[PDB]
């Protein structure tokens, strides 16, 4: 494992115990680390998602979609569940 | 992983 394997395995063993703020911490190791990585950003947003923190998340989605392809092989339920948010947030 | 989780 490299450093930035490790140190994600890190943010996502907290995220897992249900240490979020600590997960962040890690992430923003990451993101430092490996600016131009979406994963660092998508990672953020989730921990920031279970704090409530959800202006912090807008901006960390928006920044790692910036270092983000096209994803040319999306599943049905992915769609269904961005779809409804988008729906929802329409009206 | 799944939409819940993390990468
Ligand atoms: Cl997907």
């Amino acid at each position: 494992m490299s450093q930035f394997e490790k140190q994600k395995e890190q943010g996502n063993s907290l995220f897992k115990q249900g240490l979020y703020r600590e997960a962040v911490h890690c992430y923003d190791q990451l993101i430092t680390a490996q600016p131009q990585n979406p994963v660092g950003y998508s990672n953020k947003a989730m921990a920031l998602i279970k704090l409530g923190e959800y202006t912090q998340a807008i901006q960390m989605c928006q920044q790692g979609l910036r270092y983000t392809s096209t994803a040319e092989h999306v599943a049905i339920r992915s769609k269904l569940q961005y779809r409804l948010e988008l729906a929802q947030g329409a009206v | 992983s799944r939409m819940e989780e993390v990468d």
